[PDB]
């Protein structure tokens, strides 16, 4: 859940 | 263009992950005061759970004179969200990329980016 989101925002960046 | 317009344009399958974690986040501190959100999309256009949030994550009462708990035009409810963006801005935040606006036309975007920097500032509150 928590991390999912963080590593997602990361990887698009 | 930031990662909200790489996500919608490149990856809109990963939605569905946003959305939820967003809904957790929101939730664990709205339903301290016997309010739910099941869908992001429509339910912080009125700006009323963005400011009752606010007071939840920097830890203050906020007066019901300070805004509009029942906004019954478009303008009380910029109004509403102009506060919220206020009192984001009070805790230490950086001024919100939408207009109040856009918050109030329901765009996801806009929303999303609102309620990810609030996940990111306040992902430690209790």
């Amino acid at each position: 859940a928590t991390r999912e989101l963080d590593e997602l925002m990361a990887s698009l960046s | 263009r930031d990662a909200f317009d790489t996500l919608f344009d490149h990856a809109p399958d990963k939605l569905n992950v946003v959305k939820k974690t967003l809904i957790t986040f929101v939730n664990k501190h709205l339903n301290k005061l016997n309010l739910e959100v099941t869908e992001l999309e429509t339910q912080f256009a009125d700006g009323v759970y963005l400011v009752l949030l606010m007071g939840l994550l920097e830890g203050y009462f906020v007066p019901l004179h300070s805004f509009f708990l029942t906004p019954d035009s478009f303008e009380q409810k910029v109004l509403n969200v102009s506060f919220a963006f206020e009192l984001m801005q009070d805790g230490g935040l950086e001024k919100p990329k939408p207009r109040p606006e856009d918050i109030v036309n329901c765009d996801l975007k806009s929303t999303l980016r609102v309620l990810y920097n609030l996940f990111t500032k306040y992902r430690n509150v209790e």
